[PDB]
RNA sequence: CGGCACGUAGCGCAGCGGUAGCGCACCGUCAUGGGGUGUCGGGGGUCGGAGGUUCAAAUCCUCUCGUGCCGACCA
RNA sequence: CCCUG
RNA sequence: UGCCUGGCGGCCGUAGCGCGGUGGUCCCACCUGACCCCAUGCCGAACUCAGAAGUGAAACGCCGUAGCGCCGAUGGUAGUGUGGGGUCUCCCCAUGCGAGAGUAGGGAACUGCCAGGCA
RNA sequence: CCUAAAGAGUAACGGAGGAGCACGAAGGUUGGCUAAUCCUGGUCGGACAUCAGGAGGUUAGUGCAAUGGCAUAAGCCAGCUUGACUGCGAGCGUGACGGCGCGAGCAGGUGCGAAAGCAGGUCAUAGUGAUCCGGUGGUUCUGAAUGGAAGGGCCAUCGC
RNA sequence: UCAUCCCGACUUACCAACCCGAUGCAAACUGCGAAUACCGGAGAAUGUUAUCACGGGAGACACACGGCGGGUGCUAACGU
């Protein structure tokens, strides 16, 4: 209900995105993860940005 | 024991006034002077009738 | 009128009474009432034939109620079509097999105790007799 | 009136599907199960909902074990 | 540590003599010795706690676990995991110069002081104790303390039963009444 | 009690080694002596053994409890280990801290042969 | 008979997870020759009953016995 | 505003 | 070869509790210290390390003891498949299977590998 | 969950309860720990806050209903992290079908651990919606004379 | 009821927690537990392959009673 979707885009620019939800009353900050990226085929850091 | 969070502690000079000196690891600091010890406290060492006033009150 | 204080579950499938019942002996006092035949108690019937017993002997031994009307039993109300859910409860039983000793009783001579238990088989619905204590 | 029953849900077709004694394949069901009420033995996995599958090839085998007596099942190899 | 002393030295063999034993490690110990304060009203003002904890490390020359609450109860509008109290435990050489603080020091300070009570035994040998006002205390002093505040004192011991237990500390000289 | 609690330790480890079928190099240490075997993975059969309560160890080294009696008795083992041609064991610390004289064996045994 | 609305201080009424509130009324003092009106200052409630969850229940749920309302229709 | 017949 | 001890298993209460006794040459445990390796949301309590003065107190092992837990017959009873039958809410007969509870009784475990001490 | 007749399945306006979520830690691993309740003793502190000891043995707990689980803990605590990975998938369960679910193993890269190893979300089972029509980003795959472009396709994803 | 500040002392018309002993009951109880049933393997006989797969054509998806196990109803109904 209060959960709504983000995107967490790569920082390798190629605009891979996982997506995932977040509670944003809970924590405004963004969330930063290290995930693979099939593209570029390096964990690298997926930030979350706006759907 | 860990180190630096423990409160600073060594050894102090106690003196009671009944000439006592004792030697004890604390954390004040500055010595010690002492109202009573173990060596002088009425209870450590053991210090601490209506018939008998009348007559002396009233005796005949 | 007997009752349990409070239940799991206020309504009970209707069940089957098939086999011969426990609880055939004699186990507190010494004169007994048993059943014989099969078939339901109601704690109204329970009541009634205990106040016989008790104001038949005129409070002497002691009485011991041998079965408890554990069973709730529903009835649906008059003018109501079949279904739309289960009745509400209205009454409760206990299910009674052959051989069951449904009273027991203590210090009463042999004569009385056959009278008063006479009196409580006329108040019960099924078929009763008397037994007696045995050793073993 | 009205009822405040009439709820259930579907069957979950759980049980044993692959009783003593049967030849299985690599990677066939055992038993579908809420919790382990049988565990896994020899050449068997415990899948994440504790599904028991057949890690090998072989004959299937019941037993119980252990010190509490628990139901293990196990692929005892052809 | 001069009472560890007194005991290796004396207590030991004292202990045979009036109960007969068979091993000079029959002789009772004494096992931890920790010192606690509630300090409940936390809830209330969570700073109270914290001085509270400095003025229980300034007494035990160690510092405190800020202990929570086991499980919420309704009557003290308390949560479970909320810190209501302070604790340490001694051991070893801390046991005997806090021991030695305390005989020698601290009961003599007390006020209106009459003795303890020889019944105050758990039933198992260990002793217990309530002091109400820390200030009796030297390792604090007067006129930078906040609150008047109390403690109480648990002595554990591995000693079998209460006689056991009151043996051991009249053998410290502890004053009973 | 201890020896429970560090049997109930031991004993994900145990039945995980179990359960893979490796055979075991099983750490055992008390205060004053050390012991390790080589076993089977049935579990019931030893294949090598070394202690330091044996002549043949006790009588070089000077106390039995320390880093020198484990490193001492992870050679030994090690040796007789490869001797009896197994080569390749898995490591069971049986409850205990992987420190100390548990490590120090333990490097004592892949420094000399090993692989675990 | 089926729903759905409410049981709050002596009375009339708000409040519907942690606090019980307003008015009339009662008491005490002033003002009056005295009463009323007026002024000052107080108190008063198992929150209808019972038991279930929850750390906690007036508030959430179930049943209960009261009072009110809407339907008990085609034949 | 009122003042028991 | 025998006894004792430790480790790892088999087995999972006939094997577990209780009561009484017994052991420290070796082993084990308690233990002695811990600025150091490491550790305590405080404490060398635990964990870890360096040792070996003392103790088998606790623990642990062993032995005895049914106060229990546990196992457990034979027969009987209940139930039931199949075929028939009745007074058909429930029972009976032929036949096959055959409990649970309880009783007599059993029962204070047995065993494999390695290592150490003594004979 | 029961009805449901000891495989599965099985109806009723049959009997009882729940859901339309939550969590970047409440997930992964490593290491450690064990509950409820009661009694005794003790300052405020009382029946119940904190501490010590004893009995007890999971009568606790599980993010949320019930059942089945769980001490090797799936329960509690801390350190480090992002496997809540990408392409697949032997085989199997379950559905009339659309579908749903379990899954060893392979390749790439990673986390934890000394390593053996574990990790493709949470103890499991609820927490959900086909298709069309569009929207956003990537991929020349196509591109109505040719080069582009629009539009379309594919991949990721959004709106009942 | 006696003393009634803390204390404390009596009797129960009495009510009774835990535990122990004994007697029952349960669809939503199980420290026990069948007969049947169901899955699989081997073996002999019998059966006009009775079995499975694929393809052509359907019909049917209003059932009734009786036996046994049950829910519901009144262990009422030619009820459901
Ligand atoms: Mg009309
Ligand atoms: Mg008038
Ligand atoms: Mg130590
Ligand atoms: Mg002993
Ligand atoms: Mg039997
Ligand atoms: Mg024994
Ligand atoms: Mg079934
Ligand atoms: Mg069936
Ligand atoms: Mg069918
Ligand atoms: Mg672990
Ligand atoms: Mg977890
Ligand atoms: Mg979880
Ligand atoms: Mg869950
Ligand atoms: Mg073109
Ligand atoms: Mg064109
Ligand atoms: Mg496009
Ligand atoms: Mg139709
Ligand atoms: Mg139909
Ligand atoms: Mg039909
Ligand atoms: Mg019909
Ligand atoms: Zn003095």
């Amino acid at each position: 209900g209060i959960r709504e979707k983000i995107k967490l885009v790569s920082s390798a620019g190629t605009g891979h995105f996982y997506t995932t939800t977040k509670n944003k009353r809970t924590k405004p900050e963004k969330l930063e993860l290290k995930k693979f990226d099939p593209v570029v085929r390096q964990h690298v850091i997926y930030k979350e940005a706006k759907i | 024991m860990k180190k630096d969070i423990h409160p600073k502690y060594e050894e102090i000079t106690a003196s009671c006034s009944c000439g006592n000196v004792m030697k004890i690891r604390s954390t004040v600091g500055h010595d010690l002077n002492l109202d009573v010890c173990s060596k002088c406290h009425p209870f450590f060492t053991g210090k601490q009738g209506r018939v008998d006033r009348f007559n002396k009150r009233f005796n005949i | 009128m007997l009752q349990p204080k409070r239940t799991k579950f206020r309504k009970m499938h209707k069940g089957r009474n098939r086999g011969l019942a426990q609880g055939t002996d004699v186990s507190f006092g010494s004169f007994g009432l048993k059943a014989v035949g099969r078939g339901r108690l109601t704690a109204r019937q329970i009541e009634a034939a205990r106040r016989a017993m008790t104001r038949a002997v005129k409070r002497q031994g002691k009485i011991w109620i041998r079965v408890f009307p554990d069973k709730p039993i529903t009835e649906k109300p008059l003018a109501v079509r079949m279904g739309k859910g289960k009745g509400n409860v209205e009454y409760w039983v206990a299910l009674i097999q052959p051989g069951k000793v449904l009273y027991e009783m203590d210090g009463v001579p042999e004569e009385l105790a056959r009278e008063a238990f006479k009196l409580a088989a006329a108040k019960l619905p099924i078929k009763t007799t008397f037994v007696t204590k045995t050793v073993m | 009136g009205s009822t405040r029953n009439g709820r259930d849900s579907e069957a979950k077709r759980l049980g044993v599907k692959r009783f003593g004694g049967e030849s299985v394949l690599a990677g066939s069901i055992i038993v579908r199960q809420r919790g382990t009420k049988f565990h896994a033995g020899a050449n068997v996995g415990c899948g994440r909902d504790h599904t028991l599958f057949a890690k090998a090839d072989g004959k299937v085998k019941f037993e119980v074990k252990g010190p509490k007596n628990r139901k293990f099942i196990s692929i005892e190899a052809e | 540590a001069k009472l560890h002393d007194y005991y290796k030295d004396e207590v030991v063999k004292k202990l045979m003599t009036e109960f007969n034993y068979n091993s000079v490690m029959q002789v009772p110990r004494v096992e931890k010795i920790t010192l606690n304060m509630g300090v409940g009203e936390a809830i209330a003002d969570k700073k109270l706690l914290d001085n509270a904890a400095a003025d229980l490390a300034a007494i035990s020359g160690q510092k405190p676990l800020i202990t929570k609450a086991r499980k919420s109860v309704a009557g003290f509008k308390i949560r479970q995991g909320y810190p209501i109290g302070c604790k340490v435990t001694l051991r070893g050489e801390r046991m005997w110069e806090f021991f030695e603080r305390l005989i020698t020091i601290a009961v003599p300070r007390i006020r209106d002081f009459r003795g303890l009570s020889a019944k105050s035994f758990d039933g198992r040998g260990n002793y217990s104790m309530g002091v109400r006002e820390q200030i009796i205390f030297p390792e604090i002093d007067y006129d930078k303390v906040d609150r008047v505040r109390g403690l109480d004192i648990t002595i554990t011991t591995t000693a079998k039963s209460d006689e056991e237990g009151r043996a051991l500390l009249a053998a410290f000289d502890f004053p009973f009444r | 009690d201890k020896k429970s609690a560090r049997i109930r330790r031991a004993t994900r480890a145990r039945r995980k080694l179990q359960e893979l079928g490796a055979t075991r190099l099983v750490v055992h240490r008390t205060p004053r002596h050390i012991y390790a075997q080589v076993i089977a993975p049935n579990g019931s059969e030893v294949l090598v053994a070394a202690s330091t309560v044996e002549k043949a160890i006790a009588e070089q080294l000077k106390y039995t409890g320390n880093k020198d009696a484990a490193a001492a008795v992870g050679k030994a083992v090690a040796e007789r280990a490869l001797e009896k041609g197994i080569k390749d064991v898995s490591f069971d610390r049986s409850g205990f801290q992987y420190h100390g004289r548990v490590q120090a064996l333990a490097d004592a045994a892949r420094e000399a042969g090993l692989q675990f």
